[PDB]
């Protein structure tokens, strides 16, 4: 007998009420940085611990360019959301 | 034990659901390079035993089927369930080729009891969309 | 120059627009098997490997019990958010 | 590097706000056992180095103020910010002693830009309260 919203885990590109950026060219910011974590990474970490350094790799190497005022010079913070109830290591 | 079962007969089922071109009436702009991703994360979970699935321009009207579709599925012998989503929105909301669709009953057709075979197994959903539209400045 | 948004992280006691249960006795459920978890691995584990027992240890050893038949037999699942950019070890 | 700083002269400051007794006319039950909670997290942070400082049956118009004040401090030599919160609540919403509150105009003052010497630095806000009305009942 246990909890039915548990086992999931929502790991969004962007936090809660924020513009999520994607590239015209690479792709989605939060996307990339994703799959190039998972590249690396998706056998000698965790996954929480792989989705941190998304976030890392995401709030630090990038950042929006435009000639709008309003949309240049913007950041993103990826969110990840766990109600799993064990850690997963794919292998 | 503290890690999660990941040594079934099967790794898993990777629906990446691409969305990109927008019915006009929905003034829907599109997104430019979403293949890109799809076509990344479709090589990085096949890259790790995930019967990848890329769906495109689904409706919400569409999605929902698919999904009512996926979890009426026997998963018994499958570690996992990863569900990539790619669209535009609104927070909880998501996008389809007509209109929005809300985020939670569509993951509704995993919750424990909806969902059998997945259970005890990690349902992961990772979306990537706007959640709203604030505009982050940064500091430092 | 980082996103503001980012190094935050928010574990609530349950999933979003459900009920939290507490007992009239010992005490918030989440909140006993949290630091019952600080206790033994706050010196052996990170924090959000630390985090996902305290979810393991809510969803598997508690259940609600009651007259109500309405809120009688009720289960909780914890909701760990993280924004954060580094794993966190304390110590 | 990978794992976060934690080395500064002082480890940090463990707020631990605990309400309970509710203004009856806000018409909100009470919460008999927050101060086993409050009492065991009191001690849980005690014993990792933080200056907790645990403050009661506060109102929502008191919650904020704690807030600003704790935010426009010096923090240039602490390693962290662990905000426990105890009280009821709707989803995003929190309860002071008379009524509710945002949880988000709370968080607010510790945004990069605003609580400065905790930027790079992690704000860890436990929260323990209601998030709704839904009931889980489980499965298998
Ligand atoms: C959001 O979904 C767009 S806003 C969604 C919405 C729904 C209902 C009502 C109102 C608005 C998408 C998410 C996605 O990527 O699918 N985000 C964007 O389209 C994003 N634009 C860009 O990333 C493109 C871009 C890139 C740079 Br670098 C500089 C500027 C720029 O803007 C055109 C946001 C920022 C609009
Ligand atoms: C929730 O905040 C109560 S609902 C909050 C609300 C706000 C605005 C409008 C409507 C409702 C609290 C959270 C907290 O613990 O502070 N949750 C409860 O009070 C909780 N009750 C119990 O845990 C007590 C309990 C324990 C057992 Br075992 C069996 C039954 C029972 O219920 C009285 C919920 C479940 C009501």
């Amino acid at each position: 007998k246990i909890p039915v919203e548990a086992d999931f885990l929502y790991a969004y590109s962007t936090a809660p009420g924020y513009y999520s950026w994607r590239n015209s060219k690479d792709g989605s910011w939060f996307i990339q940085s994703l799959c190039a974590m998972l590249k690396q990474y998706a056998d000698k970490l965790e996954f929480m611990h792989i989705l941190t350094r998304v976030n890392r790799k995401v709030a630090t190497e990038f950042e929006s360019f435009s000639f709008d005022a309003t949309f240049h010079a913007k950041k993103q913070i990826p969110c990840i959301v766990s109600m799993l109830t064990k850690e997963l290591y794919f292998y | 034990d503290n890690s999660y079962k990941m040594d079934y007969p099967e790794m898993g089922l990777c629906i990446i659901i691409n969305n990109k071109n927008f019915h006009k009436s929905t003034g829907m702009t599109s997104r430019s390079g979403t293949d890109v991703d799809a076509a990344n994360l479709r090589e990085t979970f096949r890259n790790l035993k995930y019967e990848v699935r890329n769906k495109n321009d689904l409706t919400r009207e569409e999605i929902v089927e698919l999904m009512r579709d996926v979890s009426k599925e026997d998963h018994s012998k499958r570690s996992s369930f990863v569900c990539v989503l790619l669209s535009h929105g609104e927070e909880g909301i998501i996008f389809g080729t007509n209109g929005p669709v809300d985020l939670k009953k569509i993951t509704n057709f995993f919750r424990g009891d909806r969902c059998r075979s997945l259970t005890g197994k990690p349902k992961l959903f990772i979306i990537q969309a706007c959640r709203g539209t604030e505009l982050d400045c940064g500091i430092e």
